[PDB]
């Protein structure tokens, strides 16, 4: 039930989590390859949480609204400065998507961290439970907390061009404010980069 | 091992037959199928 | 077998819940490096065409069990009906290279010409989709040229794939997708 | 004299599925390392068992709503990997490239109502020969099993494999309108203040699903 | 009966790079002795490492003169084995017959001024993504390294290999104007009575240069 | 890494000077007896032509990694499309010899005729350049004749060379020598 | 050893395959590459 996760100097507590969904691996692969010549360093100051707004769940939305965002998104803090001050870098992800409703709102919600994609057709939605996923069901839980490692074609990636992961939500069953439930839900996210490495330095202005 | 069905070693060497692999320093989805919970979750009668 | 559904934890209850007894289930025909080794046929171009594993159609048996895996690595094989002196450059050669005879060149010998060429690419593993639809230039196996290429086939060797992707069956209008079946 | 051989007749043609391998031309290639890339799968049925996918009920939604009228049947469909209710799912998408199958097919039923709504359901399996049942009181002589909603949401019932022939087809010819495999019916016994709720369903491969005789035949 | 074989189809063609060897016709030839002829080299990269060669700066000379004006940049060029500044050198002459490379490339800087002239230089490596630096104060955040002239004349700095992909091309297609590998800039910090002097440069293979995928493509 | 430059002593400083760590560098594709074994094609003459390893063009892959070594020794191979009864004299036979059948003579057999002939010459090792441009008569491998020679190829075996020589890349007008590269 | 990639000994003898070598009584440029000085020439700090 109760579960407290901590990344860096930031924490988070949830009292209804149904577990963590490790995806595609438990540990990361070898991070000192032959391409970087050993000129790579591991920054630890940039493994803290940060937040964003996805959308607002509402009764009008039928099955199949996804509203996906691709990340690494723009970042005010430290991790946002690394892609500006370094060429190649790699990092996993540790998401947490929260939708606080009520004990009495029926409906469902599916969230999965899928690899590289731009758009999904309506037929492929029925098969979204192949990627690391978790259901948000307002009768029981309110947080997802998927946990995926870095994966890509080549070892170190240039985040100015290739965005490998893409957090995807989806309304499996419509919201129903039957009698006493909250009129609408506002979905948020609590992503946090984990295990960030970085190599190759830029000349400033 | 794919559609390879001869009991004689191929005439050509291994390195000329195909690209030799290199090491540094189904695997995962088969670990998932074995983790599958199958027992009863309640008290049987 | 009630269990928390919103957990993505696999739960495969069996027939032994109500007296059943599972027979033995052996799966050889559905492996990933056994089903891809079958000479899928691609729509061949004119004189010069590139060896890219994605120009194969998306409704074949090899072309559709390949666009179900995000990443893949596999050696290659071809068998072409060249009307000429087909040559083959490696990955990354200047496209004017496939006019010289020092590059691996097979001479005409009826009817086919079956080659087994390695996997040459900078990346440790290729990819079907790419979040830049056009993929980069680096994703290929090489380029062959002849006077008039007539046929072309692809047969992946040692195939191994990662990170699955959705597969789609044909949607029928009726309740059930009926069709013909061979019968004496 | 040289070793004399006899060139046999009717041999050596380029069969599209021969076990032979071609002869190389380039050789001596060392590719980059791939030690422990995340998420490799070896067999195509391993992913089918570990990951379920939704069905396709009436309309486009994958869920069935609770019937408040005199009717009690939610939705009953054929037991065929070509059926419409299983049009777009992994297990039925993969099983169009193979001819025959033999095994169990799990069904995962997940209730997504409010905290103050309760219901009770039944799923039964009717074999070929008799028309499918139409009332729960007339379907209790099958291999049915009932579950009740509560703290644990999901319930998974694995319909068995019963067939005279050892293996069964993954297609439906027009000559056979009898649906040689049978049906699988899903009824709703009763419900309490459960108006307009939802029961999303899923489908996964069984513990002993077997799929064989590969034929790539006109899908892409 | 004789041993029956099946003459396979689509085999035996004269591939220009087959590992087979032809059958002889003459035989029994003893050639003159060659015991320990001077200067044999086995690998083509061994000669590339042990012997450096000059670059091709502006004009035709291989040296850069000292800038006495407000400018501080001597000459910056692309990091590609097809670049113009490396037009006619062994390492770039050999690397046109191969497609890909991966390794380090040493640069040898040799100062040839009088005894009473002093100078100080810097060389920095700027990766792709940002335009190259234009001032030494804005280039000190790279992998730079500075040296000073004195008793020992030559200083050798080996620019590293940094790349997302494991191997990199030895060509530059017109579609890619971005110079995917980067730049290498060479600045002159200050100088004392060093008007019109010379700093000849060289270039050699690294300790772990690797060159592969041979293609003889339209040079001779 | 300051060291006396006017000494011709090799000095190869590495990436470990500023924290780096050299990966492993394996060189198989650049050996001298592996890169020359590739059937370079020469401009064939009329009925009679001599087997000299220098009439191959100076811009190929074999012709240009050969005019980078002062001395060389290598057995030979050919594969010619003779329209006749091709014969081959050894090195030094009177040029009227290649009309007799006792000399090694291959009969016509479609399409090619692949021979593997030894290295016969007085000198212990041949040479590309010679400070007597015309080389002496003694520098060759033999002479073949047929009714009409159509094709000819050279494939050195057991090649081993001495005393390297300069190699030249093409000089571009622009700052960088851009060109096409194969792309899907 | 060049483009020779068969695991079966050639049918013809060695002396008929190619010219047998004779003795009397990469070798040098590889000795040069190993002689290459690479250490630091001054006092590091």
């Amino acid at each position: 039930r109760i579960l407290t996760t901590r990344n860096g100097h930031t924490t988070s507590t949830t009292q209804s989590s149904v577990g963590i969904t490790h995806g595609y691996a438990t540990a990361e692969d070898f991070v000192n390859g032959p391409n970087t010549s050993g000129l790579e360093t591991r920054v630890i100051q940039a493994e803290r949480f940060f937040k964003t707004h996805l959308f607002d769940w509402v009764t009008s939305d039928p099955f199949g609204r996804y509203y996906l965002l691709e990340l690494p998104t723009d970042h005010k803090g430290v991790y946002g400065s690394l892609t500006d001050s370094y060429a190649y870098m790699r990092n996993g992800w540790d998401v947490e998507v929260t939708a606080v409703g009520n004990q009495f709102n029926g409906g469902c919600l599916l969230v999965a961290m899928v690899p590289e994609l731009c758009s999904i057709e309506q037929r492929e939605l029925f098969q979204l439970t192949l990627f690391p996923h978790q259901f948000i069901n307002p009768r029981t839980n309110m947080t997802a907390h998927i946990k995926v490692p870095f994966v890509g074609v080549n070892r170190y990636d240039q985040y100015k061009v290739h965005k490998p992961w893409t957090l995807v939500v989806m309304v499996v069953a419509p919201l129903t404010v039957n009698t006493e439930g909250a009129p609408q839900i506002k979905v948020y996210a609590n992503i946090a980069p984990t295990n960030v490495h970085v190599a190759g330095e830029f000349p400033s202005k | 091992s794919g559609n390879t069905g001869s009991i004689i070693n191929n005439y050509y060497m291994q390195q000329y037959q195909n690209s030799m692999d290199t090491q540094l320093g189904n695997d995962w989805f088969s670990k998932l199928a074995s983790s599958a919970f199958s027992g009863l979750f309640g008290a049987l009668l | 077998t009630t269990s928390t559904g919103e957990s993505a934890d696999p739960v495969t209850t069996t027939v032994e819940n109500y007296g059943g007894e599972t027979q033995v289930q052996r799966r050889h025909h559905t492996d990933v490096s056994f089903i891809l080794d079958r000479f899928v046929k691609v729509t061949p171009k004119d004189s010069i065409n590139v060896l890219d594993l994605m120009q194969t159609p998306s409704h074949t048996l090899v072309g559709a069990l390949l666009r179900t895996a995000t990443y893949y690595f596999a050696d290659l094989e071809v068998a072409v009906k060249h009307k000429g002196d087909l040559t083959w450059v490696p990955n990354g050669a200047p496209v004017a290279a496939l006019d010289n005879t020092t590059n691996p060149t097979a001479y005409h010998k009826a009817p086919l010409t079956r080659l087994a060429l390695p996997y040459t690419a900078p990346h440790r593993v290729l990819a079907t989709v790419y979040n830049g639809r056009p993929l980069p230039t680096s994703f290929n196996y090489g380029a062959i040229k002849a006077t008039r290429v007539i046929e072309l086939l692809y047969r992946m060797k040692r195939a191994e794939t990662y990170c699955p992707r959705p597969l789609l069956a044909v949607h029928p209008s009726a309740a059930r997708h009926k069709q013909k079946i061979v019968a004496p | 004299g040289i070793f004399p051989v006899a060139c046999s007749d009717g041999y050596g043609g380029l069969v599209t599925t021969d076990p032979k391998t071609a002869d190389p031309v380039y050789g001596k290639v060392f590719n980059p390392p791939r030690n422990m890339l995340p998420g490799r799968f070896t067999n195509l049925l391993d992913v089918a068992e570990a990951c379920p996918t939704f069905l396709h009920f009436d309309g486009d939604v994958p869920y069935v709503t609770t019937k408040t009228d005199s009717d009690r049947v939610l939705a009953q469909f054929d037991l065929s990997l070509a059926a419409k209710h299983m049009s777009n799912t992994f297990l039925a998408g993969l099983a169009q490239y193979y001819t025959q199958y033999s095994g169990t097919v799990n069904l995962h039923f997940m209730f997504t109502g409010p905290t103050d709504a309760k219901a009770r359901y039944m799923i039964a399996y009717a074999p070929p020969g008799m028309e499918p049942p139409k009332t729960p009181e007339a379907a209790a002589h099958c291999i049915h099993a009932e579950w009740d909603t509560g703290l644990n949401s999901k319930f998974t019932f694995s319909i068995p494999y019963l067939s005279a022939a050892d293996y069964a087809y993954t297609a439906s010819d027009a000559a056979e309108t009898t649906n040689v495999q049978g049906w699988v019916c899903l009824f709703q016994i009763t419900h309490g203040k459960a108006e307009g709720d939802a029961l999303v369903v899923l489908a996964s491969a069984g513990k002993d699903f077997e799929l064989r005789l590969p034929v790539d035949a006109r899908q892409q």
